[PDB]
């Protein structure tokens, strides 16, 4: 996992809101999963039409600003998946001459 | 899907925008309070109203979480804070009402000002003016005279006002399930549900009054000694057995009675510790200052200043490029985003003022790990006992020639620890009797047990039974006195002040029992002492998610408020009170001034 500090990077003034995350959901994620739904998270046994009770926007932005402490920053994490199935290696590291 | 992971879900989504929201406003008041521009002022008043109408908005969709069905206390204590409506509950011409009568008593006070008889175009102000003539003069015909004046101003035109405001109050905390305002004002003391640990609010008024009865054997020889020295200054005008004059005691309403400490100091022969003197030849400043603070509070356990502190706190007055105000308050932007305001220079005062900014925002970091319905003390006097501990801790003579402001061959008497003890009484000890006496005379206010005509004489007489003051000058009942107080006509608590005085003395009494220390109490310093720190910092971080009668035994290990401390803190002052009065008359007189 690679993971370094972009606050002079990725901050805006007034909130930068072109960053959201998902914090509601009807299950969890399963490993190496994605999933773009915007539905309305439901709540309860109410059928979801729209905002209002029981039903609220699972994605919520960050708005960064410079002024944030070192919690808040924005962190840009890059996490390295390697495969090892059976098939040629492809890709190998660096040799020295 | 059951009800609690309901309301925790919508918790969850309402604490993201609720934070972003008020650290806007944040942002606004610091932008404010920084530059005062027309632009700002627009932009916190526009902040302003939307965070109340957000504020208004989720007050009226929380109410679809019934509390019956709440097992869990975070969570219960969130929806209880967010069903109350507070005064956006009623009618539109009601609120503009209370809103136009709080601006009229506002403006007020603001514009209060002291005129003389022989020139009427010839004014004064309260701050510069009032204050140096109530503390730095002596003379007893200008004092009272200004007394007076500022007496006639702030009364009959303003109790009208007053007593619909006190009923609109009773109207809005009815509205509120509440019985009246002082039962809503102390709905924060009041803890149902928990195992050993419930709290009621005719026990708080319970335990206040035998504190303050236990007390009154030290209060009563501190008044009597003020009053044996002052008779000296002013002959012919303190009465030896008498109560003594509201102008003479050193302060517009009688609050403080440290501007007495010039008249009634027992050792004036000798200059009293201050560090002054060594900043200035040292050539120290307000970042030397702030680095120190900091090294103090890292040293008892806990964590480090942030980065986007040092890089964003003014700790400096910017001069005319800027309109600053110099007030040094506690500002909590959110989000990692700490700043403290304040013009410090080269003083003790400052000194002391700085360290207390620094422990509310240690506070804030401790308890920022709540949610935002949360981020707040146990209590509304945590806050101000912990940085009363902190600036006393960094106070001790110890301290200071650690730091390199006193010279290591510096030695202390007996007599500048007696003028200390009489110093911080006559700061801390000097208000306590006056607060409980508003306090219940507020209360009693509020209940409805004195309707129409008694307001006046009935505080004058509670106020010469506890507290002890004459009046100077025949007043009736359409002079409201309790009218002109800052907190009065403002609706800020009063009482407050008392409970973070007792706190104060229960987290001294008890972070001294593990350091290591020798000698009085008031010599006790925890720096470098990591077992007090992180004691300390177990209690600092719950917050609001726990009763504060679990956080005050986790620290004091006593399950109730408690004054003893008080009395073992003060002994070496009470003795040296007692022998001083062993030859002069005790207590005082409630019939003087036949007017």
């Amino acid at each position: 996992v690679i993971a370094w500090n972009s606050n002079k990077l990725d901050s805006k003034h007034s909130g930068n809101y072109d960053y959201w995350y998902r914090s509601l959901r009807k299950s969890k994620l399963k490993p190496f999963e994605r999933d773009i739904s915007t539905e309305i998270y439901q709540a309860g046994n109410k059928p979801c039409k729209g905002k209002g009770p029981n039903c609220y926007f699972p994605l919520q932005s960050y708005g960064f600003r410079p002024t944030y402490g070192v919690g808040h920053q924005p962190y840009r994490v890059v996490v390295l998946s390697f495969e090892l199935l059976h098939a040629p290696a492809t890709v190998c590291g660096p040799k020295k001459s | 899907s059951t009800i609690e992971e309901q309301a925790k879900t919508f918790l969850d989504k309402f604490n993201h925008e609720a934070e972003d929201l008020f650290y806007q406003s944040s942002l606004a008041s610091w932008n404010y309070n920084t530059n005062i521009t027309e632009e700002n002022v627009q932009n916190m008043n526009n902040a302003g109203d939307k965070w109340s109408a957000f504020l208004k908005e989720q007050s009226t969709l929380a109410q679809m979480y019934p509390l019956q069905e709440i097992q869990n206390l975070t969570v219960k204590l969130q929806l209880q804070a967010l069903q109350q409506n507070g005064s956006s509950v009623l009618s539109e011409d009601k609120s503009k009402r209370l809103n136009t009568i709080l601006n009229t008593m506002s403006t007020i006070y603001s514009t209060g000002k002291v005129c003389n008889p022989d020139n009427p175009q010839e004014c004064l102000l309260l701050e510069p003016g009032l204050n140096e003539i109530m503390a730095n003069s002596l003379d007893y015909n200008e004092r009272l005279w200004a007394w007076e004046s500022w007496r006639s101003e702030v009364g009959k035109q303003l109790r009208p006002l007053y007593e619909e405001y006190v009923v609109l109050k009773n109207e809005m905390a009815r509205a509120n399930h509440y019985e009246d305002y002082g039962d809503y004002w102390r709905g924060d003391y009041e803890v149902n549900g928990v195992d050993g640990y419930d709290y009621s609010r005719g026990q708080l008024i319970e335990d206040v009054e035998h504190t303050f009865e236990e007390i009154k054997p030290l209060y009563e020889h501190l008044h009597a000694y003020v009053r044996a020295k002052l008779m000296n200054a002013y002959p012919s005008y303190i009465s030896p057995i008498g109560c003594l004059p509201a102008h003479l005691l050193g302060d517009m309403w009688g609050r403080f009675w440290t501007n007495l400490y010039s008249l009634t100091v027992p050792f004036g022969q000798k200059p009293n510790i201050d560090v002054t003197d060594a900043m200035v030849d040292q050539a120290w400043d307000a970042q030397r200052i702030f680095k120190e603070a900091e090294k103090f509070f890292v040293s008892v356990g806990l964590p480090n200043m942030t980065q986007g502190f040092w890089e964003n706190s003014m700790l400096t007055d910017p001069g005319n490029v800027q309109k600053a105000v110099c007030h040094p308050t506690a500002w909590d932007l959110g989000k990692g985003d700490f700043r403290i305001l304040m013009c410090t220079k080269v003083t003790m005062d400052d000194f002391l003022t700085a360290h207390h900014e620094m422990g509310h925002i240690q506070y804030d970091m401790a308890y920022a790990a709540q949610p935002f319905l949360l981020r707040n003390g146990a209590n509304e006097g945590f806050h101000e006992a912990v940085g009363e501990i902190m600036s006393l801790s960094a106070a001790t003579p110890k301290h200071l020639k650690s730091i390199g402001l006193l010279s290591p061959d510096f030695q202390e008497d007996n007599e500048t620890e007696i003028n200390f003890l009489l110093k911080q009484a006559l700061t801390i000890v000097g208000t306590l009797p006056f607060t409980y006496m508003l306090e219940k005379w507020r209360w009693m206010v509020f209940k409805g047990e004195i309707p129409k005509d008694q307001w006046m004489k009935k505080w004058w007489e509670m106020k010469r039974e506890i507290v002890g003051v004459v009046e100077p000058v025949p007043h009736d009942e359409t002079y409201c006195d309790p009218a002109s107080l800052f907190h009065v006509s403002n609706d800020y608590s009063f009482i407050r002040y008392y409970t973070r005085t007792l706190y104060q003395f229960q987290f001294q009494e008890a972070l001294c029992q593990a350091a290591k220390h020798e000698g009085p109490l008031h010599k006790c310093d925890i720096s470098n002492s990591t077992e007090a720190g992180q004691k300390l910092f177990n209690m600092l971080r719950l917050g609001k998610s726990e009763p504060w009668t679990l956080a005050l035994e986790n620290v004091v290990g006593a399950k109730n408020m408690n004054v003893r401390p008080l009395l073992n803190y003060f002994e070496p002052l009470f003795t040296w009170l007692k022998d001083q009065n062993k030859n002069s008359f005790v207590g005082w007189s409630t019939d003087w001034s036949p007017y």
